[PDB]
């Protein structure tokens, strides 16, 4: 069953942002942080916790091929309106058992990078975000 | 030469359009009339010759309606009442076009048109198609539309007259989409036809109209080709695939005929160079998602073998490499393999309770 | 579409400060930090946030060719008046799809470096700043 | 205009402390830290700041050739009196456009290093300080 | 049976035949990562990509490389080329051809000479994709 | 066809002809960065700049390098020069010249000798821009 | 026409930067006209690529 070839490789992923495929993508990450409170119960030394909620966090890093990130939110942010986007990530490695696809919804970004360059260095842009909902599509 | 310094501000309202015309799609029509003889290109409705009769006006107006986009250009050739079609065809050989239709015609002339189209496609290797009324030709370049008594408005248009609307609708379709199940708003009613007869008729290879779902729509987008060889494919019956293949074939001409004809010695090294050039061209088309990936270009082995056998060459005990290295005088044989995605036309859904 | 050559390189940038082109520029960076507050809505586990504003931050690093930074603000700072500047950054790579230009306005600097040198080391000066507004000029 | 040779090198600096030239100097640094308060103005998303003052900081690092730093302040510190000094830094690179000189006034030192040595290691002494005033002399 | 001799080697660069060529070489180097699986002493590897490398060696007959890339390198735009190698020894049964695409050169040699020595130029390059013609 | 021999090589340094020169060499080395694109096994590269490198080798006929740069090196100002190399073999069809500009030398050799050996001096250098004259 | 004639004809060199400055001036005039509500606020000025 278990073999080295079965491990998924990051080179085979792809990301859709707002219905448009993003080709200049370096990495994509999403995570959910649960909220738990310590509760001490009389007669037991081991402490136990109660789950109260979760918080979603993530980030996207992409090569600075074009000024894509500006056109999305640059003018809307100044006026006072915040947009919400939907992202889809697909990881399809030929060696592994099929592919898994996930939709991350209600995405709101943390910052906007107007300009970042240095002599002799290739340009890159990383944007962190927070989300609320998700779906499972073709999970392995 | 140098004039006085000038500052000119121009105001123009470039907003006067609706249902904008596609870049692709050229229709050529040849007509019999007493006036306006010669070629009269028609870019839009406002520039229509006035000396034409009512019938020609109706036919042109029928041909001026598309599916999503209007045809790019219309080449209307007018012939005198008593004339042969050969002169018009020879004049049209100079011009370039995609589709050709003639609203008013006879049985004998259709044979000449079909023969000309076959000869042009095969002998001259120029990829054009024609839409004909009742021709039973077995060629992919021929489209026969065989439903009668179409009621557009208050006139029982003949089949040959409605071939003009068929050609306009075909030319209007974008590359991605097909012509199956497209509704015709203008048409009112069709003569009665049972479902099984229509299915058999389209199976024979025909272009028809049926009443299904909300309104009238085209049954299928098949061609007139009804028999399949080993070399020929089942994908050659579809109109969209043939249109894309002919677009590609015409496009590669600016690579082949422009430079490699009459300017480069015919040696196997130059053949390999031309093969590399063609493959590099196909990669760009693949990257634009026009065709599917993994398209191969290589020397046509069987045709070269046949040509070698035609002359005085003993094909026995010759290596395959020795066969390929042979110098075929002043002709080059090449073969390419490309794939085109078809549109959704059939669905099989199974539901488990 | 996507290709390696399309990635912009930092060697091709340039910067105008107060209408005067700065030739001895090493790197330039601008960013906008949004302000978001956590809001818990009854009946939903995932926490959601409300956007309230943004803060602008950046920095400039340049070779110590000349004492440019002193002449701008050195005498004005002591007297009690703070000047505001305008910077324009242009990134024009021949391989990429054209060039993008951005104007950053209402720039106020964070510190002034009177002297900084060490034996055997070439000199460099970095100055961080904060801004409020921006324009888009010839965005890709 | 701009060229590699124009960049100043730290090997060409020199430092006068209390009117006496210091030859065993390794590095010298002075800086001014502005004080700014965030101000939110109704109707605008971008935050703006108000400048209120500055704080000066720096340090001197020098080889442990002689016990110079003790003789300045060692006995005065115990008695309860704090002296103030004046330092002059000159950076004169033959390749660059001339030289720049700055006087830093009202210098008060942060600490005194009585002894610091280790087997197999050459000795060095670094002393940070704070200042209030400065002059510009022969700025470029 | 005979093994092909390298005397019968021809090179086409950018659609032009290179008359003087001492040797040609192109290779693909794979990228692997060590993976240790619980319960197994032997260590396995996962293939994660590849790199293309090669070089040419040709006599200094003319200034080909400069006319190819010199001005474009200064301007800031890097060109890409296609090279074809053919190896056809008459003793061997068949020939072999390979097309190497998306070539980028590592360096440029303006001038190099010494007293009593004929000049030679070698230019390494890196490529991405290859295509095969007349496979033996 | 003949390949140019390096015996017919002449060098001009700072506008003065260098009578004794054993060999001359100048090269441009490119700077590249690896870029991995999602969905592709092959790895591509992006070109970011170049460096100029070279060296000379000449017999110890006279004290040229010292008179060139010795005092200015001590004073703290580094001089820059221009060198011209010409290669004209009579057997070959044409000649070739190159102008190398903004030269800076890496080191200086005050003295070097050994019993029974004629003295030789080699001085590496780095340059920025070049210009081409009499292209073949 | 008056704005262009007064300050730009014959007094500046035809370079890209001067072209950008003239574009900025025209854009500023259009923005000034905007506040009087004579036109819409989506005005754009750029180089006529095809000409």
């Amino acid at each position: 069953n278990m073999e080295a070839r079965n491990v998924m490789s990051g080179t085979w992923g792809e990301l859709w942002l707002d219905g448009n495929k993003v080709a200049e993508v370096k990495k994509f990450q999403a995570k959910m942080e649960f909220t738990k409170e310590d509760i001490i119960i009389a007669g037991q030394m081991g402490t136990d916790t109660k789950y109260m909620g979760y918080k979603g966090k993530g980030s996207i890093t992409l090569y600075h091929v074009s000024s894509r990130m500006h056109k999305l939110i640059g003018e809307k942010i100044k006026r006072g309106s915040e947009p919400r986007f939907v992202a889809i990530s697909k990881l399809n490695d030929p060696d592994s058992y099929g592919a898994e696809r996930i939709a991350v919804k209600n995405i709101a970004f943390d910052d906007l990078t107007l300009a970042d360059w240095e002599v002799g260095v290739k340009g890159e842009i990383e944007a962190p975000f927070t989300f609320t909902e998700y779906d499972f599509l073709d999970i392995i | 030469a140098i004039g006085l310094p000038s500052i000119n501000i121009s105001f123009k309202e470039l907003a006067t359009t609706v249902k904008e015309r596609s870049a692709r799609g050229i229709i050529a029509m040849v007509l019999k009339d007493a006036k306006a003889l010669g070629l009269n290109e028609i870019h839009e409705k406002e520039d229509i010759p006035v000396d034409l009769s009512a019938e020609n006006k109706e036919y042109i107006n029928l041909a001026l309606m598309g599916n999503v986009n209007t045809p790019n250009k219309l080449l209307v050739y007018v012939i005198e009442g008593e004339a042969d079609i050969q002169t018009a065809l020879d004049f049209l050989e100079t011009k370039e076009f995609n589709y050709l239709c003639m609203p008013k015609a006879v049985e004998a002339d259709k044979t000449a048109i079909k023969n000309w189209i076959i000869k042009l496609r095969d002998i001259d290797k120029v990829k054009v198609k024609a839409v004909l009324g009742k021709v039973v030709g077995n060629h992919e370049g021929i489209i026969n539309f065989t439903t009668e008594d179409v009621l557009v408005g208050e006139k029982k248009y003949s089949v040959d007259e409605f071939t003009s609307r068929v050609a306009g609708l075909i030319a209007g379709t974008p590359l991605s989409q097909s012509v199956t199940y497209t509704k015709l708003s203008d048409v009112v009613d069709i003569p009665k036809m049972t479902k099984v007869d229509a299915e058999s008729r389209v199976n024979k290879g025909e272009l028809i109209l049926i009443k299904e779902a909300g309104a009238i729509r085209i049954a299928r987008g098949v061609n007139s080709l009804t028999e399949l060889t080993a070399e020929k494919g089942e994908m050659f019956q579809k109109i969209k695939i043939v249109d894309t293949l002919d677009i590609i074939h015409s496009d590669i001409r600016k690579v082949i005929i422009d430079d490699y004809i009459g300017k480069v010695t015919n040696s196997y090294d130059n053949k390999c160079l031309l093969i590399v050039a063609i493959k590099s061209y196909l990669e760009e088309l693949e990257k634009s998602a026009l065709i599917e990936s993994d398209s191969t270009v290589e020397i046509d082995f069987e045709a070269q073998k046949s040509y070698l056998k035609s002359k005085g060459v003993d094909l026995s005990y010759m290596t395959l490499q020795e066969i390929k290295e042979a110098n075929t005088g002043s002709k080059v044989f090449l073969k390419a393999k490309i794939k085109v995605l078809d549109a959704m036309e059939d669905i099989d859904l199974s539901i488990e309770i």
